[PDB]
């Protein structure tokens, strides 16, 4: 599922992610626009055998168990198959963790470059959450 | 003519993956990077520049490859990565 | 019996310099570490614990010696070091 | 020369350390005190080869030149003997492109296991400044 653009804020509002850690809305709905497009089912192969898994591109070596990374950690204890879900619940939950754990907004690759510094709010702006 | 090399041991009996891959940067410049992976550890040799060549080590992040080294950040998500330090965007290729 | 190594090609033709180091940190652990130190990069071969070791590779800081790797940062300052990421007080010996 | 604590705090404002980079000048007293104390013509070797010099110990491998450290940087362009005057013009002015260049004051080792969530302005206090 390619969720809608306001369709996503709303669904991420009700998980909490307003002000989550201090992160204002708009950077989890940026996020995910830059890292999959709103696309639940995305993945993305990367040079340490890794893969990137669903809305919020989950890591494999870190995060997730993709039963084909090397030196995983799967710090979410979490079967990366979980996160392709047209629901974003195990990924919202996941990521509250990444964030939990200090490492921050920083730790997205896509935030990083597309929205860190930017206007994130308007990704959630003409939406009415 | 002469040529010595000095080689680390890799931690483990993990099967070791060794893989080079040419890049282009926004910048004009064009390198080749030599990626190891074995186990817990997963390496990336750079080379920053014409005369520096580093030896960066993968840390946490949520997505992509990240890695480390000197005043460096090597970044790679698929066939893309960007450099940061002293981020510049380059591709596979 | 048997074993098997890979090993991992330094760049440049800089002077390689080793040392192997013991530690002993505040929550009784006990370990040695490998410093490599050749040219631009520097590296410290650290067992963050009983079953895995990485290769950390020293990163920009105002002081001490910053090694980064995984979710760890392996920072040392004389004869003494911080193993951060799950800091810990360890010294030499 | 060994810096008085007071003493310390009144050459670095006179500098325009106080909310240098936005970092209070209680930071940059409480990093010297556990970095050196105060000590301008402390050394350190490390690990990699390379010696932290003066009152702030600035590292010879990133910062200054001390002619015997391998793969040096260099980046403030300065001997490290350069930094062991009883004067701390050169040592803060070398500090102020370390955190100017974005490294903030985690950079010190020092600084951050010993000043980083402490009270810190209370390095500066009962000096009259």
């Amino acid at each position: 599922k390619v969720f809608g653009r306001c369709e996503l804020a709303a669904a991420m509002k009700r998980h909490g992610l307003d002000n989550y850690r201090g992160y204002s809305l708009g950077n989890w709905v940026c996020a995910a626009k830059f890292e999959s497009n709103f696309n639940t089912q995305a993945t993305n192969r990367n040079t340490d055998g890794s893969t990137d898994y669903g809305i919020l591109q989950i890591n494999s070596r870190w995060w997730c168990n993709d039963g084909r990374t090397p030196g995983s950690r799967n710090l979410c204890n979490i079967p990366c198959s979980a996160l392709l879900s047209s629901d974003i619940t195990a990924s919202v939950n996941c990521a509250k963790k990444i964030v939990s754990d200090g490492n921050g907004m920083n730790a997205w690759v896509a935030w990083r470059n597309r929205c860190k510094g930017t206007d994130v709010q308007a990704w959630i702006r003409g939406c009415r959450l | 003519k002469q040529a010595q090399v000095d080689y680390l041991a890799l931690p483990g009996d993990a099967k070791l993956d060794t893989r080079s891959v040419d890049y282009k940067c926004e910048n004009g410049r064009k390198f080749t990077v030599q990626y190891l992976n074995k186990g817990d550890n997963s390496l990336a040799v750079v080379p920053v520049s014409d005369n520096s060549t580093l030896v960066f080590s993968n840390v946490i992040s949520a997505s992509g490859a990240k890695y480390a080294a000197g005043q460096y950040i090597w970044w790679t998500k698929g066939e893309e990565a960007t450099l940061y330090g002293d981020g510049v965007a380059c591709k596979e290729r």
